[PDB]
């Protein structure tokens, strides 16, 4: 629907899903194929 | 928490005559017709 970017569903899944699928039976490793979400704070180097 | 998630346990039993299958059968229709967002799961002696 067009609603969630790259980066939404990436962080919804790191989110909500990763932790659940990599307790499940069976499971070994799980690699995420993008990054969950973090506070990012972009300095600019002129304002500082 | 349960399964990493947020959770509260609640603790009950079958009316005297009626069984646990019949008691869970009830609670799970009664987990379905609550607010969005909101899951259920069993544990301990309702798992086994």
């Amino acid at each position: 629907d067009g609603t969630m970017t790259q980066e939404d569903i990436s962080d919804y899944v790191a989110a909500n899903m990763k932790d659940a699928i990599s307790r499940t039976s069976g499971v070994g490793d799980v690699q995420l194929f993008g990054s969950q979400y973090a506070m990012r704070i972009w300095m600019n180097p002129n304002e500082l | 928490r349960y399964n990493g998630l947020p959770s509260m346990e609640i603790l009950g039993q079958a009316a005297p005559g009626k069984s646990t299958g019949e008691a869970m059968e009830l609670m799970e229709q009664l987990a379905s017709k609550l607010p969005t967002g909101v899951g259920y799961d069993w544990t301990g002696m309702s798992y086994q």
